[PDB]
């Protein structure tokens, strides 16, 4: 895809990683000490059987799964937000249940919400996270990739790229020159945008024209309309 | 004197070459002792030059089976501009018996003839020198040998009738590949590889038993260029009429096409097909007439596997084109593209209409599936979709339940793949079922009742004024917010305590609710464990500090204490000297912070 | 240009033989067909495979991208079953010995001789270099690997107009793609860690109704250890 740079271990301990058949389908965000959250275009059709999903927290090579701070884990239940309807493109929320619970052993946190009231600038730095691969159909990158991206106003987006309704629910981000995506090579995750304390939840990856091309913005879901939905999973 | 790695010196040891020039037929060493048929140990023969019109050679232990692996090889030489024809008598063999056969000496060694398991038969080489190459499959004793004899003769006095017309019994006749093309020839008998392309049966003999050339049936990926040429053809004084036989079955064919070049280079193209035709051999026919010498090339393009195009019965004949017995060919038909969309059906599925049936359940629905049935029902009623079969595929096609009854659409669970699936209960009188489905391999599908009532799928609610979890289990007093276990869902632990009268998410009086009565604390015995006790109850951080303001409430406030066992004591008693409510604030939890050990390189 | 998708949809195809050790490359110059590592010397594949010259690749990710991990072998010694027909394929199946033992590692590894064959329902894995796109007019170079049910023998036998013989049977689909992923001419079929295909053949590139045929090395395991007796 080319745009990211290797992030550093215990960097982002809220990115974990969704195996689904041994091989890395998708990505979660942790936010809680049993569940995670994900796109729901990945669990569009593989929730029937909820035991084929193994959820690696802390999870920074894919080649390496055996450190004390890496808790491998499996997952019973996968919800999706009813809102999703695949036609609009809207809402590609959708959360997962962790076995029995999770630890915090400094490699493996929960993601901080959105609050209320907060006001969110465009042109901001958001970092991004997943495992990108090096063209734009290449292979995940063994090792977690990190990158920024400034946060761009639902009203461009539409200019950007008409064939997307976008809507006042999703948030897109993206540069004018391009070069610097993740909307192709994986899931991606959650997008998290700095705030001095807290890294919050500013959107979970979602849907994209193609990587990389100019006014082509990469699509998030919008976390902050999403928080009283989110808050219905927690102990 | 020595040699350096992978190099032989010669018989004069006065220079070193490498060993694959030794015996290839082209001199290489400076006495010319490379050729020498001494020093090329044939073994098979004992002689490695056959420089006469006549001659044979045999292969290693011609009578009995043949324990040792020896590679053999054999250099004819001839006068310039005689032909060399080839014949052999005995090749039935279980493999074990690759010969190489290639046109001069050089780089022209690539792709001129490899043959196995089949009779090579006579074969002829345009060329002063020819070079037969034998070599072993395996040293396993299932090999017999072969012994072959060779003639020369003019190749000039050869007439346009002996130049073209060849049944490919015998090789390529007359024929010789073309060199600017990737990939050329090869000879085939009987049926070939990869069914459903490529001719089953010879067209001259009409069954397995002939003997003919195609496209090579490798299965590759790649596409290729496959071409023949011909030898030059005088001019003569009646147009001449071209016959052949050429087969196309195939996928992938692309396209097969002659071109004829002259002297003048005015090349043109007379004979063009493309596309698929079957397994049937279909006649050509084009006349030429060349006041100048021209050559007949055949061109043929190969795409990726199941692309096989053949050849057979190729002659030539005198005088203007006759009519043509067999017609044109006729393309297989392609699938219909006509639509392929979606097919609607029924849009509709309401009323006391029966089951579901769309008349090809047992063997399949229509691709690329985008219908819609739309379940309602009466107001006050919700919609249970119990499924009598269910057969899909992998993850790649779902069944949608929705229940928005418009755009903006509620879903409730996705069903795919073989194996029984559970009933859904819809929340509305209207539930939307899409079925979206690929474009190949198309599956049984589903059945449904889609019969419901009057809050169907909803436990019962409890009885006693009990509370009643997600599971419907009863909690009458016990597990009451009162950190206990009863349902298996945890929701009988449910949040009983939040802020009051507060300003931020964080800050706020203390209310709470023990069993069904929500009221506040006070503030006698108030302490740190008791803000660390509350803030868990509140799911929040460490405690913060914290003012009262006014006792402003004068209902049962609770009184907080501290015990041993870490359970909070609730003592619903009005009993406090010098009561104040307290703004009771919490730190955040552990957010996503950086707390690892992060540090930075200061270069 | 959404070639593929607009959306963040892989089909789950194995990231380069992925936890599957059990796939091997045979090449002539270019990739033309595959198969399985039964054991540290033995290689198994079909029938139509053979080439007079073929090199075996172990663990081979990419195509064009060498990773180290790919062990290159010559083919010593190429054994068919006497009783596989030119014109008729069944008994697909060969046996090809490598000139060097085989190196085991994470990418690289044998499989168990099936005892029993599955009947129907039973999990395949099936390994070749196929399309790992959903549309385009390209070559990608990934190496695909789809999992599979298996049919049943009665099914199988009548889809075809009888051209299924008593040791063929339906494995793989590998539906969508541009024009499917085929077969690849070979390459394993392993089904509950048993290997029960070697890829025959099928209907054109996996069309539709018919898209493979996969031969039952179950009835050839007795051959296959008297070769590896018989060439030690
Ligand atoms: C192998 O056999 C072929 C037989 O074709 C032989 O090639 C040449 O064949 C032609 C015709 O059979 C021989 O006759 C010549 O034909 C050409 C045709 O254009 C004429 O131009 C030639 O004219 C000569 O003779 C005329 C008197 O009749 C002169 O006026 C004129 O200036 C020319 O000198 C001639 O009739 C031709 O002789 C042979 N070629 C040779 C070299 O003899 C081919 O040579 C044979 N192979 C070998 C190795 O000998
Ligand atoms: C068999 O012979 C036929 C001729 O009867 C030959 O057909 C060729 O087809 C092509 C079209 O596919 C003709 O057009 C050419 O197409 C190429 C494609 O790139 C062009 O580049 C060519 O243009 C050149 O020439 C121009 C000047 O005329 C230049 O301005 C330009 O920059 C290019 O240099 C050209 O338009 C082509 O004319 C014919 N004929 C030929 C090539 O002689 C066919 O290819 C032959 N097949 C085989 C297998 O030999
Ligand atoms: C193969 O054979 C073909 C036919 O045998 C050859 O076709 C020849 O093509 C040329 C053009 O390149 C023609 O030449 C033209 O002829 C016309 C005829 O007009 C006259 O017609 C009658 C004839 O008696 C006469 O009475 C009238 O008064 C006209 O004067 C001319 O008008 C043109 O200017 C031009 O010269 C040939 O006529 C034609 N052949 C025949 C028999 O018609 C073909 O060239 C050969 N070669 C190939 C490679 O195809
Ligand atoms: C369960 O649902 C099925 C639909 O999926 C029912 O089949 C029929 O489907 C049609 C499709 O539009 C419905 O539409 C009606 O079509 C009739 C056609 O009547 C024709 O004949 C009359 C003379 O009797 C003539 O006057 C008409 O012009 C037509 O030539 C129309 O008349 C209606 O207005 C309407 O468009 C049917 O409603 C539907 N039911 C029928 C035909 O009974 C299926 O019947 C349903 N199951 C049960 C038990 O009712
Ligand atoms: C597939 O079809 C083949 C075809 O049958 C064989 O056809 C060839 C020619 O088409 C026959 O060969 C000739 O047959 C005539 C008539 O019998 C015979 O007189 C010929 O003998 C002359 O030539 C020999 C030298 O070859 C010479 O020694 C003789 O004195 C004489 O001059 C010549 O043999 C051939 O005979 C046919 N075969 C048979 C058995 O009659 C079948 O043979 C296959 O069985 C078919 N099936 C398969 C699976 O191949
Ligand atoms: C999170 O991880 C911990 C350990 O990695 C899991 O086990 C818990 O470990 C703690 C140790 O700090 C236990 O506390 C201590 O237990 C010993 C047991 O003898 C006791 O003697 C001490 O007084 C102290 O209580 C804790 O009991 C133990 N958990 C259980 C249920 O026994 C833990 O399960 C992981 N998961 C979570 C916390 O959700
Ligand atoms: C947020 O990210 C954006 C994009 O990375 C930053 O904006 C631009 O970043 C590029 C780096 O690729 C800067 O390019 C560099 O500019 C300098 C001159 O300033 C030049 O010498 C270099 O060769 C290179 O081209 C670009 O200047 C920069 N633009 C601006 C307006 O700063 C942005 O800086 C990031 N935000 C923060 C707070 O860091
Ligand atoms: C649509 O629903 C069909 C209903 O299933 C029926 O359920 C009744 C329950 O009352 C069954 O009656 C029972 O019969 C038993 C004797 O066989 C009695 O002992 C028992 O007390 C009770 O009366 C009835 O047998 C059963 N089947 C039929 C054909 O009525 C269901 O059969 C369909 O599969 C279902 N279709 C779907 C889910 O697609
Ligand atoms: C795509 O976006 C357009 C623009 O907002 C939508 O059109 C409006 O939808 C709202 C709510 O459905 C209506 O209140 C407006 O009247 C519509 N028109 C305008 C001009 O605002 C549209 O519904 C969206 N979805 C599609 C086109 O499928
Ligand atoms: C209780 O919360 C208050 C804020 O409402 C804390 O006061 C500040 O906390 C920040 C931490 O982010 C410090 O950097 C400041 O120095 C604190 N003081 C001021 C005046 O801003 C207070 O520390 C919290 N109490 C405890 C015990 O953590
Ligand atoms: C795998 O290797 C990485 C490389 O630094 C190491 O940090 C990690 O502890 C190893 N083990 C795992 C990820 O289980
Ligand atoms: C090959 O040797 C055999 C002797 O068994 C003989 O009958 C046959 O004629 C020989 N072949 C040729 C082409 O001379
Ligand atoms: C065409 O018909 C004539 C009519 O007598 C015949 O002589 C000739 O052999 C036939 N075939 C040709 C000219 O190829
Ligand atoms: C909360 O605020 C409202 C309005 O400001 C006031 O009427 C009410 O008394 C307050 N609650 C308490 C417990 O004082």
């Amino acid at each position: 895809i080319v745009g990211g740079s290797n992030a550093k271990e215990g960097a982002w301990p809220w990115v974990v990683g969704l195996y689904y058949g041994g091989r890395l389908l998708c990505g979660a965000s942790l936010v809680s000490s049993d569940w995670l959250v994900s796109a729901a275009a990945c669990v569009y059709g593989r929730n029937l059987e909820p035991s084929k999903w193994t959820a690696i927290l802390g999870l920074h090579m894919k080649s390496n799964l055996t450190s004390p701070q890496t808790v491998p884990r499996l997952i019973d239940e996968i919800v999706i937000n009813p809102h999703y309807n695949r036609r609009r493109k809207d809402n590609a929320i959708a959360m997962m249940h962790l076995e029995f619970k999770v630890n915090y052993t400094d490699y493996i946190q929960p993601i901080c919400l959105p609050e209320e009231n907060q006001v969110f600038p465009p042109g901001r730095n958001c970092s991004i996270a997943g495992w990108g691969t090096v063209v734009y159909q290449g292979t995940t990158a063994n090792i977690l990739q990190e990158a920024d991206v400034p946060l761009l106003s639902n009203e461009r987006c539409q200019q950007q790229m008409p064939e997307y309704n976008i809507t006042e629910n999703m948030i897109c981000a993206g540069y004018e020159e391009g070069g610097i995506d993740s909307c192709q090579g994986d899931a991606g995750g959650p997008l998290m945008c700095q705030e001095n304390n807290r890294w919050f939840l500013a959107g979970v990856t979602s849907f994209g024209y193609k990587c990389a091309l100019p006014n082509r913005p990469g699509v998030y879901a919008r976390v902050s309309r999403f928080t009283e939905w989110i808050q219905s999973f927690l102990h | 004197i020595e040699c350096l790695p992978g190099s032989s010196p010669c018989t004069d040891a006065l220079t070193c070459i490498k060993a694959d020039l030794f015996c290839d037929g082209e001199v290489n060493c400076p006495d010319g002792s490379d050729e020498d048929n001494k020093m090329c140990a044939t073994v098979c023969d004992g002689r490695f030059l056959l420089t006469g019109s006549s001659g044979s050679f045999q292969a290693t232990h011609y009578p009995k089976p043949s324990e040792t692996s020896v590679v053999c090889q054999w250099i004819i030489r001839v006068n310039q501009g005689l032909s060399i024809k080839l014949s052999f008598d005995d090749f039935n063999t279980y493999y074990t018996d690759i010969l190489d056969i290639y046109e001069g000496v050089g780089s022209s060694k690539i792709l001129r003839a490899s043959i196995w398991e089949t009779n090579p038969g006579t074969i002829r080489i345009f060329s002063n020198q020819v070079t037969a190459t034998f070599l072993i499959e395996s040293d396993e004793s299932d090999y017999v040998g072969f012994n072959a004899t060779y003639t020369a003769f003019n190749s000039s006095e050869l007439n346009n009738y002996e130049k073209i017309n060849c049944n490919f019994e015998d090789g390529f006749c007359f024929w010789v590949q073309d060199l600017n093309d990737d990939n050329e020839w090869e000879r085939i008998q009987g049926s070939t590889f990869s069914p459903f392309t490529g001719p089953n049966f010879d067209h001259t003999f009409g069954n397995a038993s002939g003997f003919y050339i195609s496209t090579p049936t490798g299965p590759g990926g790649r596409q290729e260029r496959v071409g023949l040429l011909s030898l030059p053809l005088d001019p003569t004084l009646e147009p001449a009429c071209l016959s052949f036989w050429y087969h196309m079955y195939g996928e992938n064919v692309h396209k097969l096409s002659i071109n004829i070049s002259n002297d003048q280079n005015m090349e043109k193209t007379v004979f063009q097909k493309e596309g698929n035709y079957g397994d049937n051999w279909n006649y050509g026919q084009v006349t030429l007439n060349e006041t100048v010498k021209f050559k007949v090339a055949f061109n043929a393009f190969k795409n990726k596997i199941l692309s096989d195009i053949a050849l057979d019965d190729i002659s030539l004949t005198y005088g203007i084109c006759n009519g043509s017995l067999y017609p044109e060919p006729t393309l297989v038909p392609t699938p219909p593209p006509e639509l392929p969309t979606d097919c609607g059906g029924p849009f509709e599925l309401w009323e006391p209409n029966t089951t579901f049936s769309s008349t090809n359940f047992p063997n399949s629905y229509p691709n690329l599936a985008f219908c819609v049935w739309i379940l309602n029902a009466q107001k006050g009623k919700n919609i249970q979709l119990h499924f009598q079969e269910f057969d899909l595929a992998n993850i790649n096609d779902v069944v949608e339940i929705r229940d928005g009854e418009e755009a903006d659409s509620l879903l409730l669970a996705v069903y795919t793949g073989p194996g029984p699936v559970k009933d859904v209960f819809s929340t509305t009188n209207r539930m939307t079922v899409l079925l979206i489905t690929n474009d190949v391999l198309a599956r049984g599908g589903f059945k449904a009742n889609f019969t419901t009532g009057y809050h169907l799928g909803i436990p019962e609610p409890c009885k006693a004024d009990h509370f009643q979890c997600k599971n419907g289990e009863c909690v009458p007093l016990v597990n009451l917010c009162d950190g206990h276990l009863h349902c298996e869902d945890g929701s009988d632990e449910a949040d009983c305590v939040r802020f009051f009268n507060g300003t931020t998410n964080n800050n706020g009086l203390v209310r709470f609710r023990i069993q069904s009565i929500w009221h506040t604390a006070c503030a006698e015995n108030w302490t740190t464990q008791i803000s660390n006790d509350v803030c868990q109850l509140l799911g929040l951080g460490s405690g913060n500090s914290s003012k009262p303001i006014f006792p402003t409430d004068g209902g049962p406030f609770v009184k907080l204490n501290t015990a041993p066992d870490g359970h909070l004591i609730l003592t619903p008693s009005q009993q406090c000297l010098q009561d104040s409510l307290i703004r009771l604030q919490c730190n955040h939890k552990s957010c996503g912070k950086k707390l690892a050990a992060q540090d930075i390189t200061p270069k | 240009a959404p070639f593929d998708d607009d959306d963040k949809i892989v089909g789950g195809y194995n990231c380069e033989e992925n936890s599957v050790p059990y796939q091997v490359s045979l090449n002539s110059g270019y990739h033309f067909c595959g198969g399985s590592l039964i054991n540290e010397q033995w290689v198994v594949s079909a029938g139509h495979c053979y080439k007079s010259r073929i090199q075996v690749r172990l663990g081979e990710h990419n195509i064009e991208v060498l990773e180290g991990n790919e062990q290159f072998i010559n083919a010593a010694k190429i054994i068919r079953h006497p009783q596989y027909d030119r014109k008729t394929l069944n008994n697909d199946i060969m046996l090809i010995k490598l000139s060097s033992r085989a190196v085991i590692n994470a990418r690289v590894s044998t499989i168990s001789l099936p005892t029993a064959p599955p009947a129907t329902g039973t999990k395949c894995l099936i390994s070749g270099w196929g399309n790992t796109a959903s549309s385009g007019a390209d070559y990608p170079d990934e190496l695909q690997c789809l999992d599979a049910p298996v049919l049943s023998q009665a099914k199988c036998e009548a889809s075809y107009p009888g051209k299924i013989t008593s040791n063929m049977f339906c494995v793989g689909f590998l539906e969508g793609g541009k024009d499917s992923c085929q077969g690849d001419s070979g390459g394993p079929v392993v089904c509950n860690g048993q290997l029960q295909g070697v890829v025959s053949w099928g209907d054109g590139c996996a069309q539709k109704n018919k898209p493979g045929v996969y031969t039952k090395v179950y009835n050839y395991v007795k051959w296959i250890k008297n070769t590896i007796a018989a060439n030690s």
